[PDB]
């Protein structure tokens, strides 16, 4: 089926080789302790240049350690010698950014109210938040470190008549609180910003043009 | 022209001081703070907080008593390090530490950049419940400064509420009394500020603080001392208006300066101590230094309580256009209930609580919190003034029972450096008389890894034990605050040392520390030293 | 963080500084010294003395010609009944300029009552009759002023009234209008402590410090002053027989960090001098005398001087109002504090002939924005920890036997001298050597001492700096050569350029400008090598 050929570079860190028969397309995933990965950033990157990695064949690196009580999981993109860690804790949730070089901090964002992120084109972040009893998931993946591209909130129980109906662009966002369960380290200030695409979808599906107001898509 | 430094009459260094006891661990320590309640000394530090009984023995090496232990949860310590601050800085470093009541005591630390307290005994050092949230109560970064203050029940606190230290706030919960906050984001009330003390006097709470000032704008970034008054018995403004919020706060800046053709000030408030009664005054003493960025100097000034809560009586100071000089409010246009008087007080009576004040006065005292007096100094000019020196004065500890009669005052100064100054302060112009100066750091037990930082973090007199506790980021000294055996069997200097805490005995026949009620009949010369006819 | 104060190479105590000679010519009370022609000239109470400075072998040294003018009895009776001192009341030579290569010009305060008289070089006489000197030379020996001479014309600053209460900038001679600034008032100058007037170009540049205006809650700013040289006045109407290009400045002279410290209280600036290919005048400052004592030497870079003046003026734009910057777009067409007959100016004859709106705008708006910034932004050299004030400042830019080596001279308050090797492409600067001059044996007077140094003067062609006293004149040679003696090792570490180490005599000895014998001296670093 699957034969996961494993070794160790360094202490506590090994490599995950995914290979099987039918794709015949081996691939290379990451698996550690997330801190003890994210300061010998400079040495891991001259490893994994050694050990002969395809420069192109391979997109991005996954990388998903299980530990009690935590849900480290991220992808590091050799292309943009870049990387994103993600850090699911009891009650808050983490995305960080760090540039491969020189470990430089562009940008880390924090929030407490997101929990079970999973990472899926560009691969982009999604997360669910409840702040009542109806349970909201949005979709979102940021680009500068003062701004927010947040595409798509999915709805669920019913959640689309509960408020959607109720106020039928920005000042819903503030009533949901959007902004203030996104706290943005190393900056006070933030901002948020739309895709041009950004479509909300709860069956109904609706996505806002240039100006404030929201047509519909699908019903 | 300026005042030259006056020469100390004795000067200890090293070599002599390299014998006074030392805590040290019996790793590194991060010590924060030190207060004493009866004979227990508390050495709040990272991750633990020691006791030391001050009664018990006199050994070399100071050993202690109980020690609580307080670990962050490692679900906790990796929240911190993702977040982005150093190993070093992800830990619980105690920065919160007051009693309660009788029995109880109250403990908040970081807890790695997540700030939580908790409930102790006295009596066992043992957790006494569950841990409520620390949010503006305990900073979060352990290099931060904070200040905590228990009155009448309720808990005072200031410090930054937000993970950059961005929002600094003064808070107030856990007083069975809502909790109050200044204005968010709102320069008027604080620019940037850097609490120092907090103190208890009468029906107010007075906070000492440095801030960017707002008033000196022209030049550009000045930091201006600053004391602030609150009520004790405020409950928040009304449902429209300052609501959750103070409704007394005022600010005043205080004047340490020399008057001359153009006055000198010292602006960086380093210390300041509690109400301390001194010639029938209720006082608090206070350090000021000059900016980083300036020529290194160092002043002492004085401030009666009365001149304080006086201050805070008068005319306010607005802007009556953009970018224009301040100017005092004419009385004629305050509204005519007072903005900072306390409910309930004299000619507010039919105020029940700060809630029933009048729109109008919430806004005035909203929009203008700073008054326009400043606070001056006893005597007008500074006690103390160092400036041909290297360091800088930071902490301040007061002696107003000093001397075998308890009628003196002794004023014990601590610096950058780790050098001690004493001076005589007088109580009628004040002569003043630096009695000694002395470096109490001792390398060979306080540095770790040939790491040396002589930043004392807080000093603490003990009149039971004659000592003084002096505490260093890594450790803590005890220092005798007489050092009557430097001096020995030179009478010549044991009297003119003119020191408070020695004398002569002649029955023992050495210079020793002399007792506030020895039998013994002792010979010194405090008013004027004359060693005519002895030594040398 | 602040700099320290870096540690003097040499010290030389009051005990060693006593063989240097000493001039004492009752007493002196000496107002300035100033070298000309290679000749020393002594201005002071009554007597001016003229050291002979070719004479440098002779210990001894005795004024060769002695000038005396005494003020007559009835001023000094008039001084004495207005109510000034009876010691007060002399006559103090304040003003000592070449007039021309055959010609000496003198003025005096006598008695209260200022007066000048041309004197005859060689003969040293009086060549011509004296005349009122009102507004030319203070009152009291104790104020300070400038005056100096430029295309046969007279600049001065000093005050006119007995009250010395209307200070002023004036010009006469030259078969030229008189100007002045706007008598009393507020808006050209509050209050003016003279300190330097300077000649570049065609821009005179006065030195001074004042009130500040911009500081409403009273610091003294330092502040430099620029004037036309072919000035006219302004028309019949606004500014007549006044200023027509009168503008000044802030100095800047801080040490950048979170916070700038400024030093306020200016001292001495140097004559302008030929420094690294650029023209630079160097200027000392002090913390003012109710503050911390503290003292620092910026240099300031003439294009640089003359570049403030080119941006924006300063304004309030309402009463009791922060000063903002005057738009660029209300500037009037001819752009005020350019003389007239230069570029883009053609149109203009003379200054006396000018648009009225330019003359009462530069009447009103005569402080620039913008402060001059000092060479790399920082003081190139400070004490903090010391009671005393530096004043005065003498600078060699021809020291060394390679004559590529710039000396700085500093005076203190209370007789120290400071030596330290400035370099100019920014480093550390090298303190070489501080020393206390004052000898108390030959100056003292009654058990009276008075260190503050009056004045100092370096003298290339005796390798010489001769330092004032109010009692005493002293000849120091530039450095201690003499001191180390014999050793080497010394000589080497000190690493003075005007002491080196002859090879054919084998001890170490004072440099001369041109010398066959081989020299050796380690700027860089001295290792003491074969140590004694
Ligand atoms: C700080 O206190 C000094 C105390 O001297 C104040 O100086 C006085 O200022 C007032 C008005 O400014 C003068 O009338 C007094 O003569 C000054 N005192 C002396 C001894 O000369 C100074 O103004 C205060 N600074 C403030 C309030 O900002
Ligand atoms: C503290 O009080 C003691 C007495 O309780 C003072 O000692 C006496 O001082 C007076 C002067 O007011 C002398 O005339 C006596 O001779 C002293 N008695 C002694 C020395 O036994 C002492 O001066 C007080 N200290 C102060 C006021 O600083
Ligand atoms: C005096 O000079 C200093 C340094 O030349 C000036 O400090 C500069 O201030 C500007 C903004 O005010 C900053 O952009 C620069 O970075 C500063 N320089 C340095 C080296 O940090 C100061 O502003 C000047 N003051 C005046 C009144 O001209
Ligand atoms: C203190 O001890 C050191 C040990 O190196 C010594 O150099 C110094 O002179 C001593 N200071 C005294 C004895 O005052
Ligand atoms: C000192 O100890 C006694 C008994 O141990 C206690 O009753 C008292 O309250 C303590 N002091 C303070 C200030 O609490
Ligand atoms: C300088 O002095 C010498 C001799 O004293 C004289 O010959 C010469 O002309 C003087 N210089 C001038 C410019 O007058
Ligand atoms: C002056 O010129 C000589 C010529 O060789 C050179 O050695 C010396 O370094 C120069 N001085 C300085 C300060 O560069």
């Amino acid at each position: 089926r699957f034969i996961s050929l494993t070794f160790s570079i360094l202490e506590d860190i090994n490599i995950i080789i995914e290979i099987d028969l039918v794709s015949k397309s081996y691939k290379i995933l990451l698996s550690g302790n997330c801190i003890k990965l994210i300061e010998n950033s400079s040495d891991i990157q001259q490893k994994i240049d050694h050990i002969g990695f395809n420069g192109e064949h391979q997109k991005y690196i996954p990388y998903s350690y299980i530990d009690n009580e935590t849900k480290y999981n991220g992808f590091i993109d050799y292309s943009k010698k870049e990387g994103l860690f993600t850090a699911e804790f009891s009650n808050e949730s983490i995305i960080r950014n760090i540039y491969m070089p020189d470990s430089n901090n562009l940008f880390i964002y924090s929030s407490k109210d997101l929990k079970d992120i999973r990472i899926i084109d560009v691969k982009l972040l999604i997360g669910n938040y409840f702040k009542d009893n109806m349970k909201v998931s949005l979709s979102f993946t940021i680009e500068d470190t003062n701004t927010i591209k947040l595409n798509g909130v999915y709805l669920d129980e019913n959640g689309v008549a509960q408020i959607l109906k109720f106020m039928n662009l920005m000042n819903f966002l503030e009533s949901i609180n959007i902004k203030n369960i996104f706290y943005n380290n190393l900056d006070p200030n933030i901002k948020f910003i739309l895709d041009t695409n950004f479509i909300i979808s709860g069956q109904f599906e609706l996505i806002c043009d240039k100006d404030k107001n929201i047509q519909p898509y699908f019903i | 022209g300026f005042p030259e430094d006056s020469e100390p009459i004795s000067i200890s260094h090293g070599n002599y001081t390299k014998q006074y006891p030392v805590f040290v661990g019996h790793h590194r320590l991060d010590i924060q703070m030190i207060m004493i309640m009866n004979g227990t000394l508390y050495i709040a530090a990272r991750d633990h907080i020691y006791t030391v009984d001050i009664d018990t023995s006199h050994t070399e090496e100071i050993y202690c008593s109980k020690k609580l232990t307080w670990k962050s949860r490692q679900a906790d310590v990796d929240t911190c390090r993702m977040k982005g601050k150093h190993k070093d800085e992800c830990h619980n470093f105690i920065k919160v530490l007051l009693k309660k009541n009788d029995d109880a005591l109250f403990v908040c630390g970081t807890n790695a950049f997540n700030p939580s307290c908790r409930n102790y005994k006295m009596d066992t050092l043992e957790p006494f419940g569950d841990e409520f949230s620390g949010m503006a109560r305990c900073p979060y970064d352990a290099k931060h400064a904070n200040v905590a203050l228990f009155a009448d029940g309720k808990l005072y606190s200031a410090t930054v509420t937000d993970f950059l230290a961005i929002d600094a706030v003064i808070y107030r919960s856990l007083g069975e009394s809502p909790t109050l906050r200044t204005v968010k984001h709102d320069s008027k009330w604080l620019k940037e500020p850097y609490f120092v003390q907090a103190v208890d006097y009468g029906d107010y709470i007075y906070f000492f603080f440095r801030e960017i000032a707002v008033e000196y704008n022209t030049m550009g970034k000045v930091v201006f001392p600053r004391v602030a008054q609150v009520c004790k018995n405020d409950m928040g403004g009304s449902q429209r208006v300052l609501e959750k919020q103070w409704t007394s706060f005022l600010k005043a800046r205080l004047n340490c300066s020399v008057p001359g053709d153009s006055h000198f000030y010292f602006n960086i408030l380093q210390a300041v101590t509690d109400v301390i009664r001194i010639n029938g005054r209720d006082v608090v003493l206070a350090t000021f230094s000059t900016p980083y960025n300036s020529i290194p100097g160092s002043a002492v000034c004085a401030y009666d309580m009365l001149d304080i809560a006086s201050v805070f009586t008068g005319r306010f100071k607005e802007q009556k256009s953009p970018d224009s000089t301040w100017t005092p409010v004419p009385d004629e246009r305050v509204p005519k209930p007072r903005p900072g008087c306390c409910a309930g007080s004299s000619s507010l009576e039919r105020y029940a609580t700060s809630n029933e004040f009048p729109d109008d006065t919430l806004n005035f005292i909203k929009t203008h919190p700073l008054m326009d007096e400043a606070v001056p100094s006893i005597f007008n000019r500074p006690w103390f003034l160092r400036t041909m020196v290297r360091y800088r004065l930071t902490k301040i500890a007061v002696d107003t029972a000093a001397g075998p009669y308890q009628n003196h005052t002794v004023v014990f100064l601590g610096s950058e450096k780790g050098i001690i100054l004493k001076f005589l302060a007088r109580i009628f112009l004040n002569d003043s008389l630096f009695l000694e100066e002395m470096s109490v750091y001792n390398s060979e037990k306080c540095s770790y890894d040939g790491v040396e930082d002589k930043r004392i973090m807080g000093m603490q007199l003990d009149r039971a034990s004659s000592s003084l506790y002096v505490a260093f980021s890594t450790c803590v000294i005890k220092v005798p605050l007489g050092r009557c055996e430097r001096y020995g069997k030179c009478k010549k200097t044991c009297i003119a040392s003119r020191d408070p805490y020695c004398g002569w005995i002649k029955e023992g026949g050495a210079c020793s520390h002399l007792s506030p009620n020895s039998r013994l009949t002792f010979e010194q010369d405090i008013e004027r030293g004359n060693t005519d006819g002895l030594g040398d």
